[PDB]
C-alpha cells in the first residue's frame, strides 16, 4: 500500500479532496497555488490511460509538427504586428473552440509576446517560469501529473496537466517560445485496486481470498472501487469467514448442521456393548455347562453358532457412531447378512430335522438326521451369500470407487445439512429375500404343531420367526421410504430398535427357558373287499417277511406268524361264508 | 277246559268293553287344557367327581341325598349349596340311596350285595361311613330301597329276582318274595297308609305287586317291550304308570286292571330312565336317554316342554314331597334343581 | 339286549333318511379351490328333520340330530368331534360295515395300525392333532416288540387302496377315519359307546282257579276311574305349586322362606283347614289334624278309638325286639276283657285276636283295625267336619 | 446483388478480385475509380480504421483554424504580402502530416488554389489547383464531404494506389458562404478489407456458408480480394467443404469408419443355428410321440422336454449378436444364458442325486434354483436400468481397434462371477459321478452324463475365458464364430448323448 503510504502526507483535506469531493477541502485552504504531485502518480505523466488523453495527444503532436514545419517555412518575413497576430490568436482560440479539454493555456514567444489564452466561459481570456527555464535547458510536452489549481490556497482543482512545447524559431532552428495548456483531469475516474493505472494496486484487500471490483461513479477520487471477500462471510472490514465446515456460500459464518447429543450416544454404545458381552459370556457358560438334559436335546454347536453369529449382528450400531465413509456401509452389509443367515437359517433347519427324526423314529430308530448333518446344509447358504457380497462389493470396488459415485453423501431437511450412507435397488432385493426365506421357515413351523416333545421348543422358535418377519418388514419399509427425512439420530433410533428387539428376543426365547358311491350294497361290498384285499396283501407281505424280518427271535416270530396265519385263514373262511 | 278258560277270557273282554265304553282321554278332552310353563334352572351342584346315579329328598323338603359310582355319597343343601356331610363307600357302582323319614339314616348299596346304613346325624364327627352296620345283604348287585316309613325297616332288590324286608340293627329278614325270574329294578311304597304294599317288576317285561302282609304276588301285568327301569304310584294310591327303554311309557290302573293310555312319541326314541309325579297328580315327569327331560300332560297326552339342560344322559329323577320342584339324575357329573 | 332296539329305531331313521324318492340329495360341490362331490350341508339335514318328523322346536330337532350324529350316522368332513352344526358344512352317511350296531370293538394294536398308516400316507405334515400324536407316543413306548407288520400292512393297504381311483381313496379314507373318531373320541365330548353294568348281563284246577279269581276280580268302568282321577286332581288342582299355586311365594323361585315356615307353624292355614275336610285319612296324616281331632274326641269324652288306632300304628313301627312286649300289653290294656280301654269286637274279630295274640305279628290286629277303622271313618270324621270347632277354625 | 455487382469494371476485376497487376501493370484505365457504392452501404468511418479518425482529426483542426482565422473581423483578402506564404506553409505541413496523404489542394475565393503532392520527401507544391478542391460540389451542397476510392488515372493508366478523398467547403465569414474548397486524397489501396466480417467493407462470406462452413479469413494485407480463407468443419475437403461419411470426424477422406462385413457367411451361420433349434423342437415332438418302452421310465418324458426347452431357450445369443448392439440386446443375452443353463443342468444333476439314493421330490429341488435366477435377473436388471441407463456408464459401446470402429455389448464383473457359478454347479456333479463309480444299469447313463459334465466344465470355462480376455480388441466377426462354436459343441453334444441311444 505504497499509495496510501505515499499520500499519507496529505496537506489539507486531502482524502476529503482525494477520496472525497474537495468542496470543503477547497473551501478550507490557506496556502499558495498549484500543488503538483508530478510523477507521484502511478507510472508518470508519460503514459496512456484514456480516450480524451489520446485526443489531446493528437491535438498536441499535430500542433507540434504543424509548428516545426510552419516555423521552418520560407518567406519568413515575421509579420508579428501586421496580421500574424491574427493567425496566432485564431490558432490558439480555435484550438479550444475545437478541443474539449479546454481550461487554460498560452503561447509565449518572440520569434514575452504571449497570447495567454484561457477559456473563461467562452471568451479566451487573452493576455501578454521554471517550465520556460527547463525548455531553455533541454521538443516534448512538459506535462505534470495531477496538480491542483492555483486559488492562492493549494488549488481548487483535482487532477490536471501542464503540457507544454516551444514555438521554436529559426543556421538551424532554435527554441524561442512556450506553447502550453493545463487541462483538468479532475474529471477522471480512478481505481486504487486496479491492475494497471493510477496507484493500481489493492489497498486493504488480501486477494488470496478477495476480489476487487473497480467501478465508475462520481469520478476522480480514492474509494473509487469495490472489494469482495471470497468463499467466506465478510467479518462485519469485508474479510472472509469460511463456514463452520465446508458448507459453502457463507452469508453468516454459522452452521448448517443439526449438531447432536452426547448423553444419547454414550449410553447407546455402553448398552449395546453390554449386550454383546452377554453374548460372549453365554458362549463361555455353555463351554462350562457342557452337561445337561436339553443341550443333548439341542446340540451344543448349533447354539454356539447362533450366539456368535448374532453377536456379530450387533455391529450396525457401533458402526454409525463413527462417521460414514466408504468402508462403513460395506461392512454393514457384510455383518448384517452373515448374522442373518447364521441365525435364522440354522434355526429353520433345526426344525426341519425335528420333522425328519420324527418319521425316522416312527419307522426304524436309525438316527435319520444328526447334528453332523446341519452344518452341511449351512455351508451351502454361507457360500451363496459370499458370492453375492462379492458381486456388490465388486461393482463398487472396481467401478464407482473413485470414478463417478460414492456413498458418503448428504441431503437436507428444509435448508440444513445431513450426511449418511444410502441405498440403491440392491438393498431392496436383499429385503425381499429375507422375507421369502422366513416364509419357508414359517410353513415349517406351521405343520410342525402337534408333536409330543419335551420342552415345546416349537412355540419358542416359531414365535421368534414370526416376530422377526414382522419387525423386519416394518423397519425396511420405513427406511426405504425415508431417504430424505433422516438425520443420524432418528435413524440410530431405528437401528437400535431393530437390533435389541430381535437379537434379545431370539437369544432369550430359546436359550433362557433351558434353565427353568355313497351306498349300501355297493359301498358294503366295497369296504368288504377293501378289508379283504388288505388282509390278503398283509398275508403275502408276511410270507415275504418270514426271513426279511430277521430282527427278532424265531419262535417269537413263529408265534406271531402262526397267530397271523390263523386269524387270516379265519377271516378268509368267514369272508367265504 | 281250554275252551272254558278262553270263554272266561272273552267274558273279561266283555266286562272290559262295558267298563271301558269311552276311553280315558276320550272323556279327558272335556277338562280345560293347560297353559305355558316357564320352568328352568334355579340351582347347581358341583361336588361329584364321576357320574351320579341316585338321589332322594328328605321329608324336611330342602336337603339332598345322592350317591355316585365312584364310592362317595354326598349330602348337600341345594338351598345353600353347602356340604354338611360326606362319606365314602368301600365299593363301586353305588346304585341306590335312600333317606330316613326323620333324617337318621341312608341305605346305599349294589354290586357288593350288602346294603349298609349309616346314622345320618351329626353324631360322630369322625366319619359317616365308620358306623357301617350291615343290615341287609343279598348275593348280587342291589337295585334300590324304600325305607318304608318306620325308619327301621328297608326294602331292597337285587338280580336275584326276589325282595324282602330287612330290619335295621339286626339283619333279621322278615319275609320273602320269590315270584320272579330275572333282575327286578323297581320298588316304591304305596302312598296310602292303608295296606303297606309295594311293586316289583323287571327284566321279565312284566310288573308284579307284592302284598307285604303275606308275600303273595296278588296283581301282575306285562306289556313292556324290554326291561323296565322304574315305576311310581299314582299319588292318590290308586294306580301307577311307568316307562322303560322302549321309550313307550304307560299308565296302569288297579281297579279296572287295564292299561289306561299309551305314552310315547316317535320323536323321542331313547330309553326312559325315571318317572315321578307332581303333587297335583296332574303332570308327568320322566328323564330320558336323549338327554332332555319331558313333562307330559296326564290327561290330554300332549307334551308341554323339553328343558334341555344335561350334556349327557338322565340317570333318575324325583319330585320334592312338599310339591315345589324336582331334580334330575344325569350322566354329566353334577346335579341341578329344576324349578 | 336293550340298546340294540334303540340302534334299530335309529336305523329305521337313517333308512328313511337316504330314501330313493325322498331324502337328502348328496351333492357335488364346486369351489374356486376344488370340486368336492357327494356331500351336503347341515341345514339340509335340519330341514329334513323338520319336514318329515314335525319337530316343532328347531332346538329340539337339532338335539336329536346332535346325538344321532354323535352315534356315527353322519360326520363333519373336516372335524374330529362329531357335532351337527346348522350351517354350510359338508357331511356324509356311514357304511353298513361301519355302523355302530355291528358290535364292533377296536383294540390298541389296531389303533397303532391306523396311526402308522395316517402318519405315513402323506409325509408332508404330521397330519394329525395333539391328542392323537399323544396316543401314538404311548403306543410306541408300550409296544416295543410288535411294530413291524403293523407298518407293513399299513403301507400295503395304502397301495391296495391308492391303486383304485383317486376319489375312491378319498371317500374310503374319510369314512374309515370318522368311524374311529366315534369309537375313540376327542378328550372332551362324551363317548357314545358305553353301557351300564346293570345291562351288563289239579294243574288245570289252579289254572281254573286263576280264571275264577279273574271273574270275582271286581272292576269298575274306566269312566269311573276317569271321574276319580279328574276329581282327585281337581281337589288339589288349586294346590299344585307348578300349575296354579295357591300362594305364588316360592322359596325356590322368589327367594322366600315364609311358605314352608308357615307350614311349620302348627296353626293351620285356611287352605289347610279346607284340605282337612276331604278325608280323615289325610287328617291323621296331618299332625295338626291329629291334635285337633283328638281334642274334639276328648272334649266329647270320645277319645278312645282314635287312641287305639294310633296305638296300632305306633306299634307297627318298632323292630322285632318289642313286638311281643307290646302285643301282650296292648291286649291287656284294650283287647283284654276287663281293662278300661274297651275295644269292641265281634265273633270272628275277637276269635282272630285271641288266636293271634299268642304270637306277636307284624300284621297282628288287621281285622280289628279294619273294624274300628271303618267305624271311625263312618262316624267320627263326618260330625267333626260338621262341628262348630271345624267351622270356626276354617272361617279364620 | 453483390454477385451480379461484380460485372462492374472491365480491365479492373484483376484490380478488383485479384487486386492484381493485370489491371494495373498493363491495362489502359483513362479514369479514376469510384467507391460511391463499391464500398459498403456507406461505412462513413462507422466501420473505421483508426487512420480515418486521424485524418478527420487533422482535418478538423485545420478547418477550425482557418474558419476562426477567416472569421476574424475585417476580412482583408490580403493575399499580397505574406498570406500566400501562410497558406503554402500550411499545406506543406498538412501533407507532411500524413505519410499516405498523396496529394492535397486548398482553394479559397470568397479558380486558383494551392496544391502539393508527395514527390519523394518534400511537398512538391505550387500555387495552382491540385489534389482536391470541389467548388462545384460545394455549390451543389449550397459539414464536410466524404469521397470515393480512386485510381491514379484520368486519361492514363491507373498507376499504383487507389485514392480515397476527404474534402470540405471553406465556410466564408455577418453570415457564411462558400469561399473555398480544401481536400486531400490518400491511398485506399493498401487498406485491409474483410469479406467475412459481421460488418465491414461489403463483407460477403460467399465461399463457406453452412456446409461444414467456417470462415477463417486473411485479416490484414491491404485492399485485396480473395482474402477470406475458409475452413471445412469436421468433414471432407474435396472450394469444397464437405461432410464426413458418418458421425466419425477426421475425414481427410470421405471413407467409412466401420469394419468390412461377411454377410454371405452370416446367412449360413444363422441358418445352421436355426437347424439346431429345429432339431431341438423336433426332438421334443419325437419324445411326445414315442414314449412307451424302456427310456420312458428311466428318463422322464418331463425331464427330457425340460432339457429341450432349455436348448431352445438357449440358442438365442447367436441370433442376437448377428444383429446390432442396442442396450436392450445385452440384457436378453444374460436372460437366455442363465436360464437355459440352470434349467438344463439342474435336472441333469438331480437325476444323479436320485440315483445315488437308490444306491442306499425332484421339482421341489429345481424350482428353487429357478427362483434364485429369476431374482437375479431382476436385481441386476433394475440396478443397471433405473440407475445406470442414464447417469454414468454406457453399455452398447462404439470401441475402435485401429482405423475402424465396431459396436458391441459390453461386460461387467458380474458375469465373471456368473461364469464361476457354472464352474461350481458342474463340479458338484463331477464329484458325484466320480465316486459313483461302478454303479449299474443297462445304460451307462452315468457315464454319459459324467461325460457331459467334464465336457462342459472345461469347455464353457474356456468360452467365457476367451471372451473376457480380449473383448476390447475384437472385431464383430471372430466373436460370433466363438459363440457359435462353443454353444454348438457342448450343447449339441449334451443333447445327443441323451437322445441318441433311446431309439436303437
Amino acid at each position: 500500500l505504497a499509495q496510501k503510504l505515499a499520500e499519507e502526507v496529505p496537506m489539507d483535506v486531502a482524502s476529503y479532496l482525494y477520496t472525497g469531493d474537495s468542496h470543503q477541502l477547497k473551501r478550507a485552504n490557506c496556502s499558495g497555488r498549484y500543488e503538483l504531485a508530478g510523477l507521484p502518480g502511478k507510472w508518470p505523466a508519460l503514459a496512456s490511460a484514456h480516450p480524451s488523453l489520446h485526443r489531446a495527444l493528437d491535438t498536441l503532436t499535430h500542433a507540434t509538427n504543424f509548428l516545426n514545419v510552419m516555423l521552418q517555412s520560407n518567406k519568413s518575413r515575421e509579420q508579428n504586428l501586421q496580421d500574424d497576430l491574427d493567425w496566432y490568436q485564431a490558432l490558439v482560440w480555435s484550438l479550444l473552440e475545437g478541443e474539449p479539454s479546454i481550461s487554460r493555456a498560452a503561447i509565449t514567444f518572440s520569434t514575452q509576446v504571449f497570447l495567454q489564452a484561457t477559456r473563461e466561459e467562452s471568451r479566451i481570456l487573452l493576455q501578454d517560469p521554471h517550465l520556460a527555464n527547463a525548455t531553455l535547458e533541454t521538443s516534448h510536452f512538459k506535462w505534470s501529473p495531477p496538480y491542483l489549481e492555483c486559488e492562492n490556497g493549494s488549488y481548487k482543482p483535482g487532477w490536471l496537466v501542464t503540457l507544454s512545447s516551444a514555438i521554436y524559431g529559426l543556421l538551424v532552428p532554435e527554441f524561442r517560445g512556450v506553447m502550453k495548456v493545463d487541462i483538468n483531469l479532475q474529471k477522471v475516474d480512478i481505481d486504487q485496486c486496479s491492475s494497471d493505472g493510477w496507484f493500481s494496486g489493492t489497498h486493504k484487500c488480501h486477494l488470496n481470498n478477495s476480489e476487487c471490483m473497480p467501478i465508475k461513479g462520481l469520478g476522480f477520487v480514492l474509494g473509487a472501487y469495490e472489494c469482495i471477500c471470497k468463499a467466506g462471510f465478510y467479518h462485519p472490514a469485508y474479510v472472509c469467514l469460511p463456514c463452520r465446515e465446508g458448507c459453502p456460500f457463507c452469508a453468516d459464518d454459522s452452521p448448517c448442521f443439526v449438531q447432536e447429543d452426547k448423553y444419547l450416544r454414550l449410553a447407546i454404545i455402553s448398552f449395546q456393548a453390554l449386550c454383546m458381552l452377554l453374548d460372549f459370556v453365554s458362549m463361555l457358560v455353555v463351554y462350562h455347562f457342557r452337561k445337561a438334559k436339553s443341550i443333548r436335546a439341542s446340540g451344543l454347536i448349533l447354539l454356539e453358532t447362533i450366539l456368535f453369529g448374532s453377536l456379530l449382528l450387533y455391529f450396525p450400531v457401533v458402526i454409525l457412531y463413527f462417521e460414514p465413509s466408504t468402508f462403513r456401509c460395506i461392512l454393514l452389509r457384510w455383518a448384517r447378512l452373515l448374522g442373518f443367515a447364521t441365525v435364522y437359517g440354522t434355526v429353520t433347519l433345526k426344525l426341519h430335522r425335528v420333522l425328519k427324526v420324527f418319521l425316522s423314529r416312527t419307522a426304524q430308530r436309525i438316527p435319520y438326521m444328526t447334528g453332523g448333518r446341519v452344518m452341511r446344509m449351512l455351508a451351502v447358504i454361507l457360500l451363496v451369500v459370499f458370492w453375492f457380497l462379492i458381486g456388490w462389493t465388486s461393482s463398487v470396488c472396481q467401478n464407482l470407487e473413485k470414478q463417478i459415485s460414492l456413498i458418503g453423501q448428504g441431503k437436507t431437511s428444509d435448508h440444513l445439512i445431513f450426511n449418511m450412507c444410502l441405498i440403491d435397488r440392491w438393498d431392496y432385493m436383499t429385503a425381499v429375500a429375507e422375507f421369502l426365506f422366513l416364509l419357508w421357515g414359517v410353513y415349517l413351523c406351521y405343520a410342525v404343531r402337534t408333536v409330543p416333545s419335551a420342552f415345546h421348543e416349537p412355540r419358542y422358535m416359531a414365535v421368534a420367526v414370526h416376530n422377526e418377519l414382522i419387525i423386519s418388514a416394518i423397519f425396511h419399509t420405513i427406511r426405504f421410504v425415508l431417504a430424505s427425512r433422516l438425520q443420524s439420530d432418528w435413524m440410530l433410533m431405528l437401528y437400535f430398535a431393530h437390533t435389541h428387539l430381535t437379537v434379545t428376543v431370539t437369544i432369550g426365547l430359546l436359550l433362557i427357558p433351558k434353565f427353568s358311491a355313497w351306498s349300501e350294497h355297493s359301498l358294503d361290498p366295497e369296504d368288504i373287499r377293501d378289508e379283504l384285499k388288505k388282509l390278503y396283501a398283509q398275508l403275502e407281505i408276511y410270507k415275504r417277511k418270514k426271513m426279511i424280518t430277521n430282527n427278532p427271535h424265531l419262535q417269537k416270530k413263529r408265534c406271531s406268524k402262526k397267530g397271523l396265519g390263523r386269524s387270516i385263514m379265519r377271516r378268509i373262511t368267514e369272508i367265504p361264508e | 277246559l281250554k275252551s272254558e278258560a278262553e270263554s272266561l277270557k272273552g267274558k273279561l273282554e266283555e266286562e272290559r268293553a262295558k267298563l271301558h265304553d269311552v276311553e280315558l282321554h276320550q272323556v279327558a278332552e272335556r277338562v280345560e287344557a293347560l297353559g305355558q310353563f316357564v320352568m328352568k334352572t334355579r340351582r347347581t351342584l358341583k361336588g361329584h367327581g364321576n357320574k351320579v346315579l341316585c338321589m332322594d329328598w328328605c321329608k324336611d323338603k330342602r336337603r339332598i341325598v345322592s350317591s355316585s359310582q365312584d364310592g362317595k355319597v354326598i349330602v348337600w343343601d341345594s338351598f345353600t349349596t353347602n356340604k354338611e356331610h360326606a362319606v365314602t363307600m368301600p365299593c363301586t357302582w353305588v346304585m341306590a340311596c335312600a333317606y330316613a323319614p326323620s333324617g337318621c339314616a341312608i341305605a346305599c348299596g349294589g354290586l357288593d350285595n350288602k346294603c349298609s346304613v349309616y346314622p345320618l346325624t351329626f353324631d360322630k364327627n369322625e366319619n359317616m361311613a365308620a358306623k357301617k352296620k350291615s343290615v341287609a345283604m343279598h348275593t348280587n348287585y342291589l337295585s334300590a330301597c324304600s325305607f318304608t316309613n318306620s325308619d327301621m325297616q328297608i326294602l331292597t332288590a337285587s338280580g336275584d329276582g326276589t325282595c324282602a324286608l330287612w330290619d335295621v340293627e339286626s339283619g333279621q329278614l322278615l319275609q320273602s318274595f320269590h315270584g320272579h325270574g330275572a333282575d327286578v329294578l323297581c320298588l316304591d311304597l304305596a302312598p296310602s297308609e292303608t295296606g303297606n304294599t309295594f311293586v316289583s317288576g323287571g327284566c321279565d317285561k312284566k310288573a308284579m305287586v307284592w302284598d307285604m302282609r303275606s308275600g303273595q304276588c296278588v296283581q301282575a301285568f306285562e306289556t313292556h317291550e324290554s326291561d323296565i327301569n322304574s315305576v311310581r304310584y299314582y299319588p292318590s294310591g290308586d294306580a301307577f304308570a311307568s316307562g322303560s327303554d322302549d321309550a313307550t311309557c304307560r299308565l296302569y290302573d288297579l281297579r279296572a286292571d287295564r292299561e289306561v293310555a299309551i305314552y310315547s312319541k316317535e320323536s323321542i326314541i331313547f330309553g326312559a330312565s325315571s318317572v315321578d309325579f307332581s303333587l297335583s297328580g296332574r303332570l308327568l315327569f320322566a328323564g330320558y336317554n336323549d338327554y332332555t327331560i319331558n313333562v307330559w300332560d296326564v290327561l290330554k297326552g300332549s307334551r308341554v316342554s323339553i328343558l334341555f339342560g344335561h350334556e349327557n344322559r338322565v340317570s333318575t329323577l324325583r319330585v320334592s314331597p312338599d310339591g315345589t320342584a324336582f331334580c334330575s339324575g344325569s350322566w354329566d357329573h353334577t346335579l341341578r334343581v329344576w324349578a | 339286549s336293550p340298546n340294540m332296539l334303540v340302534y334299530r329305531k335309529m336305523e329305521d331313521v337313517i333308512a328313511r333318511m337316504q330314501d330313493e324318492k325322498n331324502g337328502i340329495p348328496i351333492r357335488t360341490v364346486k369351489s374356486f379351490l376344488s370340486k368336492i362331490p357327494s356331500v351336503f350341508s347341515g341345514s339340509d339335514i335340519v330341514q329334513w328333520l323338520i319336514k318329515n318328523l314335525t319337530i316343532e322346536d328347531p332346538v329340539e330337532a337339532l338335539h336329536l340330530g346332535t346325538l344321532m350324529a354323535a352315534h356315527g350316522y353322519f360326520f363333519p368332513i373336516s372335524d374330529h368331534v362329531l357335532t351337527l352344526k346348522d350351517d354350510g358344512t359338508f357331511y356324509r352317511f356311514q357304511t353298513p360295515y361301519f355302523w355302530p350296531s355291528n358290535c364292533w370293538e377296536p383294540e390298541n394294536t389296531d389303533y397303532a395300525v391306523y396311526l402308522c398308516k395316517r402318519t405315513m400316507q402323506n409325509k408332508a405334515r404330521l397330519e394329525l392333532a395333539d391328542y392323537e400324536a399323544e396316543s401314538l407316543a404311548r403306543l410306541q413306548r408300550a409296544f416295543a416288540r410288535k411294530w413291524e407288520f403293523i407298518f407293513m400292512q399299513a403301507e400295503a393297504q395304502a397301495k391296495v387302496d391308492k391303486k383304485r381311483d383317486k376319489i375312491e381313496r378319498k371317500i374310503l379314507d374319510s369314512q374309515e377315519r370318522a368311524f374311529w373318531d366315534v369309537h375313540r373320541p376327542v378328550p372332551g365330548c362324551v363317548n357314545t359307546t358305553e353301557v351300564d353294568i346293570k345291562k351288563s348281563s289239579d294243574e288245570l284246577q289252579q289254572q281254573i282257579k286263576y280264571w275264577q279269581i279273574q271273574l270275582d276280580r271286581h272292576r269298575l268302568k274306566m269312566s269311573k276311574v276317569a271321574d276319580s282321577l279328574l276329581s282327585y286332581t281337581e281337589q288339589y288342582l288349586e294346590y299344585d305349586p307348578f300349575l296354579l299355586p295357591p300362594d305364588p311365594s316360592n322359596p325356590w323361585l322368589s327367594d322366600d322362606t315364609t311358605f314352608w315356615e308357615l307350614e311349620a307353624s302348627k296353626e293351620p292355614s285356611q287352605q289347610r283347614v279346607k284340605r282337612w275336610g276331604f278325608g280323615m285319612d289325610e287328617a291323621l296324616k296331618d299332625p295338626v289334624g291329629r291334635e285337633q281331632f283328638l281334642k274334639f274326641l276328648e272334649s266329647e269324652f270320645s277319645s278312645e278309638n282314635l287312641r287305639f288306632w294310633l296305638a296300632v300304628e305306633d306299634l307297627k313301627k318298632r323292630p322285632i325286639k318289642e313286638v311281643p312286649s307290646r302285643v301282650q300289653e296292648i291286649w291287656q290294656e284294650f283287647l283284654a276283657p276287663g281293662a278300661p280301654s274297651a275295644i269292641n269286637l265281634d265273633s270272628k274279630s275277637y276269635d282272630k285276636t285271641t288266636q293271634n295274640v299268642k304270637e306277636p305279628g307284624r300284621y297282628t290286629f288287621e281285622d280289628a283295625q279294619e273294624h274300628i277303622y271303618k267305624l271311625m271313618k263312618s262316624d267320627s270324621y263326618p260330625r267333626f267336619i260338621r262341628s262348630s270347632a271345624y267351622q270356626e277354625l276354617l272361617q279364620a
